[PDB]
């Protein structure tokens, strides 16, 4: 007669690691880290990010006549920008505070685009012909950015001193957009404006602008030696806008009300595929469907995602020292 | 191991005992069987569970990289923010895996101790009434019938009951 | 007779958790955080804080008539700004670098107001008209900066060229400020500083400034339309400014010696009141008084403060698991 | 736990004990008491505040955050200092919060060890002079006064002096 | 100490001891020496290794500060950068000194262990063929040579061998 | 007979700290941070390091006279500048986003020196008086920046429009620079550039630069109250600059290959001696040589270092309590 004290064998091959011991097998463990992905894009909380395909964030939201199938009102839970995408800027020049743009824009949610300024706003001037080879659209080989006009002046007439004002009465801050012309040389200078000292100058009640043209000769862009200066701001509720120029603007036409996110924004540089399919975690490199603390996949996500860590392994024992007999 | 019990002075495991993690063998006229001890198995599940838990809710915030580019006349600031999120995922590897390690190692322990535990308090309750083979089994010299050996698994075994049978068969 | 061993038990109810464990009753513990604060502003090394009351920091250092309770020499541990404080920049314009100037001043523990330049530095102008009823004082509804000096023409007369001059003779770094007009139209430019090519320029040993006026209306800012471009900067010890002005200027009057602090600088934007009381630790929301080694109170604070944590509470086991028989 | 002692084979502890964290309670002719055991519980208090002493000083530095502003076109810094401010919020807090609750089971089990020991240091002191309940408690097997009971607790017990009193009650 | 073998129930250690970490010292007609357990020691030799090559690569990351410089107008960033550097380094010392004050406790810990453990498995070998004498020796009640000698420590002690030899002896 | 059970001792006086106990002898023991140093900086992969000995930054690459020991190409592992060099900017004024400056150079390994603009480029203007006594060389009192060409009229002539152009064909980044200058009175300018409004206009594929002299006068630097200020860019491999003036230009002359580094880059600012040695790990104060873990010498660091903490010593213990008898 007899009894014994002992303690649970199977057949476990799994391992752990301890600060004693490498490569120990043990009878339970529970695996902590997420190595894998589904290799696409989904919806995160029921709602479709946007592609931006062809083109450009600063393609899209300046209106590169190109991006017409993103043109108007969007609504994204995250952007995906792709990595060739060939519309952005076609009219040479920098976009300034672009960074900053982009940051803004990837706090949002969604976007309004109306028109915030019709071409009538300017009184003395053509508004007809501001069109461009180094901006072609799919069907014409000479277009403009849908949300900008270039203003020229009229035939032989002088160009006078144009104003605008735009008075935002809604509850949501504004996106708009405006450009400073810098002709290659006085000659085109004189055949668009005219002549005399040219300026544009913006104001709100937080902000003020003045610029005027810089002539010179830069090298061929999109066939252009000329540049134009783009520029971004926003209205916020309760604000007034003054535009006031003599010349060389790029004015600004159809604006943008603006969505904040109270979630966390994202903009995902990726040829990844958009699907039909939904997640809760979305990193840019893929979807996580796991109830893992941890993650290997990567620090760059939207939604509810496990921590990012280096590891590829972290296991913790639960059971016991596997020893079985024999 | 720390406590001498598991890989110890208790050789190896049972693939016999597949209900619990701790418990008993015992043989008798009405043959032979295993059975686990419930209590301290579902005592260390308890904890066990409790420590898995607490690693997972005090693993549970995130540190954010963000998508936000930086100009060719920007390269402190964005550098500033590289070496940032580098640092916290440095940080946050470090922690879960020293972690890891640490705890795998006490965890074993755990089971260890438990063990070993087990075994004294079966050894108290029999006394001189059981032969100690030193490796986890103890001979009884008396009869030690079903409810005589469930006696012993549920901590009530009666030793004065065996004690002068068991005397006159020890002497 | 009888000898047994066994270990301590009281009447405590209070409990600890452990990585096993949760809700252990303990003989004796120790609670390392703090979550008490006293709900006002103390004294910090026996130098009281500055309130700004109804001023907020550009209407203090700008020198806002509504601010003279402010004006002159001020010692502070640190700042207290109200959250609905009125009195800021009276005439419509922004502070440049405003963050940093704040950054700036938050690095101070003293400021010594003096008269950088006289009204007579600037010979061929008015000195003595230049008020407006955007800055009305409490007893006049029109007037200026305290630390401004608003130039005009005389009657009829040019605006010529205007110097001025200071050395900085002293050991410690000088915060002054100055602006540049912009009118909302070119009548009231000419009305001011007459006509031609108008500029404002500053330098010293390490800093260049130039400005000429941008000419165009905004919206309407406590009655104005116009607007002014606020500057600051800081001539270190040993440094000469030349100041140099043909229109538009709005000179530099009243300065301050700047005291840098070796101590941490603090500005608390906060609605709770300054008492006559002594503190260590002075957060944002108040007053720690403690031994303990955490607090979940705030972040932010002057002094000497235990480390904030996100914690509800960080008890220590000292004695042992308390088993009380019966 | 751990060690078997607290909460285990000796199943709960004594309020009448209030001088020490561990200690002896005594029967013999004289009458009954509680006695601590000075030497070991003054051990454990100077480890265990040693042991908040170290944590409390490694715990002793701070991270600040700054009430700096940033402008509507310095979104990118402004959200860089709050990822980082709030980085260092959740690293402290998880090694604040993990630490207490790592130092809390190991403190806890370090009683429970001090009481086994203390245990131990006593049964090997008396051998077969006493009997071993199984509950922390030896029934002499001869007759201890108070300074038999003394010399029990400070660790000098004369075995050799009862060993033939207690040899023939024993038998 | 935890497991009450190190400065407990065996003193003292043996400087004449000098090829490991744990070991015997006998004494018989052949006279006496010191002897390593080269298994014990050998195990805990490469358990600690472990442990000291595990948190040398956990440690195995660096946080990099920069040589940049950040103009009059840039103190925000200026200070972010600075506060950041200072951040990781209070993180890391914090988790060094931290793990080097709790390892070495369980260091000293898993030592003390080892010893008390090594003591069980001589004292489970010998039985009731030996006299413990309470500070980590036995007293044989037969006579035990050098190939006896080296059967206790090698594990394979024969008590049935002497076990009537030391009954008459004992009794 | 007998045996007994027990343990190592030794003669070892070393002690560690646990969280129960502090000076504890151990008789095994490894200690984990190095605090020794070779004060002196060495090679690092066997590439020694660039000393700019009596130049500053500035002094180098825009070509101080006084730094032709430096002139030329240069490779590097790291820089050391000299806390009390004197040669920089000789003739006053500000080189614009200096610090980034100094970040893009840190990044770099290798420069090579290159004519860009010859000074045959400038057409109808004179390339061989832009001389000053603000800037000496060590062997005549007027000199000027090698890298630099000061342009000035021609004698009674007007200063007409000058043009250059240079397409970068090669591989490598070009580091170039350039300057306006800023007389202290129109006397100056008439003098040295004639009359009329004067511009310096810049630009690539991705840059525009337009800037205008701003005459006034400064306190006087080097003997100077005139100012000039300083700019660099960088040409990207494919881009061409185009440079047009009829005024006040500090035309680029020499300019830099620049090779970019895969490792990190150092600028250690520093008196301690570059001497003939090897090193893995290379601080800011020193040379360490060792297989430790942690360092308390300085964060400041190139090559492979060990960690930087403040710790006095971090010992752990390997072997046991040290319990010698007697
Ligand atoms: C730990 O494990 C032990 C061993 O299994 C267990 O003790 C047994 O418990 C069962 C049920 O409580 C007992 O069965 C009853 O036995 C009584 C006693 O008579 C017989 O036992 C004695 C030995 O004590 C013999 O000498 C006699 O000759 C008898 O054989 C018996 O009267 C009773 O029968 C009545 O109740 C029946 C209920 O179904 C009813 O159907 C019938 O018609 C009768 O009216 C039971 O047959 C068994 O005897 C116990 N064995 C021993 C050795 O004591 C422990 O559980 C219980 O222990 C007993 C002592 C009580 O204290 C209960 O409160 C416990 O629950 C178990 N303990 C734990 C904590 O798990
Ligand atoms: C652990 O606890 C034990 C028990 O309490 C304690 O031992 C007792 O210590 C006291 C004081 O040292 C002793 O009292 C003295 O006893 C001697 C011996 O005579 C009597 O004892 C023997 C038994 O050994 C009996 O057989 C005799 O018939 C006697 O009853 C006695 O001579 C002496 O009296 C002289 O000294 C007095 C000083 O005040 C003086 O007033 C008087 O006029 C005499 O000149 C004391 O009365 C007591 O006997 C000890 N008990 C036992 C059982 O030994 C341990 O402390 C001491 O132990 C003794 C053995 C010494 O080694 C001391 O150095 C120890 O300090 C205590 N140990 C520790 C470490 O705490
Ligand atoms: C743990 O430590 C023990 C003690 O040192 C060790 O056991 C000894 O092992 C050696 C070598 O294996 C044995 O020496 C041989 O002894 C045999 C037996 O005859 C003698 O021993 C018995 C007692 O068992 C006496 O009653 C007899 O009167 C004899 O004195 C002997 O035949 C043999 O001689 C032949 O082999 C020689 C090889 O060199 C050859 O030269 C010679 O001409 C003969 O052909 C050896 O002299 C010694 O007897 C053992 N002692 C005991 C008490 O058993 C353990 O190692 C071995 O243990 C034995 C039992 C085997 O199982 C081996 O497989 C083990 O390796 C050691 N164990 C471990 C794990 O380390
Ligand atoms: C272990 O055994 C179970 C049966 O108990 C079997 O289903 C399973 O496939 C086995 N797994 C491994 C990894 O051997
Ligand atoms: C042990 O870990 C090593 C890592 O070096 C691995 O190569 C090997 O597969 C493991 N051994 C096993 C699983 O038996
Ligand atoms: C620059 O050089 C390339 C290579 O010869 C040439 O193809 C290109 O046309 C040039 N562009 C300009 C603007 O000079
Ligand atoms: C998901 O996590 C739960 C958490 O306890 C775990 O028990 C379960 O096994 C996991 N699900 C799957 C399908 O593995
Ligand atoms: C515990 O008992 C003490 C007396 O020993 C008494 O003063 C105290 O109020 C009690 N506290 C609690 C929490 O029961
Ligand atoms: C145990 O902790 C829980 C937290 O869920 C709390 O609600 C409860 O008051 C605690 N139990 C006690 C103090 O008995
Ligand atoms: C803007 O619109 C509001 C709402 O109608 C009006 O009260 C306010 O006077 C307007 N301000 C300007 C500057 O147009
Ligand atoms: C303050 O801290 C000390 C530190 O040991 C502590 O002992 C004391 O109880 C605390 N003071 C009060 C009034 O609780
Ligand atoms: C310790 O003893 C050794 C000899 O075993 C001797 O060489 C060494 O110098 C001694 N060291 C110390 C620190 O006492
Ligand atoms: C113990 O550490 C203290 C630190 O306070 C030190 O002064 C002393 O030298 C150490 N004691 C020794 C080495 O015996
Ligand atoms: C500034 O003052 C010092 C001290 O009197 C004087 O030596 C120096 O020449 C002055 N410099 C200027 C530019 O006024
Ligand atoms: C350098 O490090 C190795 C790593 O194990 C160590 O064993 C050795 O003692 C060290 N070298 C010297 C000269 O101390």
């Amino acid at each position: 007669d007899k009894i014994c004290i002992g303690y649970h064998a199977n057949n476990s091959t799994t391992q752990v690691d301890t600060l004693l011991e490498k490569n120990v097998t043990v009878t339970h463990s529970v695996e902590l880290l997420e190595n894998q992905k589904e290799k696409r894009f989904c919806k995160i909380m029921n709602k479709a990010p946007l592609d931006l395909k062809d083109c450009t964030i600063e393609g899209w939201i300046l209106g590169n006549p190109k991006c017409d199938l993103l043109l108007g009102d969007q609504s994204w839970s995250y952007i995906v920008e792709r990595p060739n995408a060939q519309n952005g800027i076609c009219y040479p020049g920098v976009l300034n505070e672009l960074e900053e743009l982009k940051a803004f824009i990837g706090s949002g949610e969604r976007v309004e685009r109306f028109e915030m300024f019709p071409k009538s706003t300017w009184a003395g001037v053509d508004t007809s012909r501001g069109v461009t080879n180094a901006c072609p659209s799919y069907t014409i080989d000479s277009s403009f950015y849908r949300n900008l006009v270039w203003i020229v002046k009229t035939d032989s007439a002088t160009y006078p001193v144009i104003k605008g004002t735009y008075n935002n009465t809604g509850t949501q801050p504004i996106l708009y957009f405006w450009g400073v012309h810098h002709p290659l040389d006085t000659t085109v200078q004189d055949n668009l404006y005219g002549s005399g000292d040219k300026y544009v100058r913006m104001g709100t009640e937080s902000m003020n602008f003045a610029k005027s043209p810089e002539i010179a000769a830069r090298p061929a862009v999109n066939g252009q030696r000329s540049r134009i200066d783009y520029y971004w701001s926003v209205l916020r509720p309760g604000e007034t806008l003054n535009v006031e120029s003599n010349g060389n603007l790029i004015a600004p036409w159809y604006a943008y009300k603006f969505v904040s996110t109270n979630k966390k924004g994202a903009v995902f540089k990726s040829d990844l595929p958009i699907e039909n399919c939904d997640a809760t975690c979305q990193t840019i490199t893929g979807v996580l469907r796991t109830n893992k603390t941890f993650q290997n996949v990567s620090p760059l996500w939207i939604g509810e995602c496990p921590k990012y860590v280096k590891s590829e392994s972290l296991r913790l024992a639960t059971g016991l020292r596997n020893v079985p007999q024999i | 191991g720390i406590f001498g019990a598991i890989a110890g002075f208790i050789e190896g495991g049972w693939t016999g005992m597949i209900d619990g993690w701790y418990g008993y063998h015992h043989e008798n006229s009405q043959g032979s069987g295993y059975a686990a001890d419930r209590e301290s198995t579902q005592k260390a599940i308890d904890g066990i569970t409790n420590k898995v838990n607490s690693i997972i809710n005090k693993m549970n915030t995130q540190f954010e990289a963000v998508d936000h580019e930086f100009s060719n006349l920007e390269r402190r600031i964005g550098n500033l923010n590289k070496r940032m999120e580098d640092g916290f995922l440095d940080v946050w590897t470090y922690n879960a895996e020293l972690l890891v390690l640490l705890e795998n190692e006490r965890t074993l322990d755990l089971h260890d101790a438990n063990v070993k535990n087990l075994y004294e308090k079966v050894k108290s309750q029999l006394r001189d009434n059981a032969n100690d083979l030193g490796n986890g089994c103890f001979e009884f010299w008396h009869k030690c019938d079903n409810e005589c050996m469930e006696s012993v698994k549920n901590g009530t075994y009666d030793y004065p009951k065996y004690q002068k049978e068991s005397k006159l068969n020890r002497q």
